[PDB]
């Protein structure tokens, strides 16, 4: 309306949660151990790529 | 740093068979027959890509 306001006349205090990822997982990966094993011929394939 | 490494990487991988008998496309049509070469240059391609 031209002339009509509301004001509030009491309160609530709200506590509210809010969950962020930071940090993930760290991971090393070995290649030659991964891709090969315990081939030494894998390994000697390998090199060229 | 990162962006030289890169490209460093990217120059390397120039110099890497991928299974084919030589690195360089010249040593290769200048060494074998069409039919072969286009399997060597294959797998040059498919590295490099």
């Amino acid at each position: 309306s031209n002339n009509s306001i509301a004001i509030p006349t009491n309160f609530t205090i709200s506590v509210t949660t809010e969950i962020l990822p930071v940090s993930m997982t760290k991971t090393s990966v070995d290649c030659t151990m991964y891709i090969c094993g315990d081939s030494t011929e894998c390994s000697n394939l390998l090199l060229q790529y | 740093n990162h962006n030289a490494q890169a490209l460093n990487t990217l120059v390397k991988q120039l110099s890497s068979k991928f299974g084919a008998i030589s690195s360089v496309l010249n040593d290769i049509l200048s060494r074998l027959d069409p039919p072969e070469a286009e399997v060597q240059i294959d797998r040059l391609i498919t590295g490099r890509l």
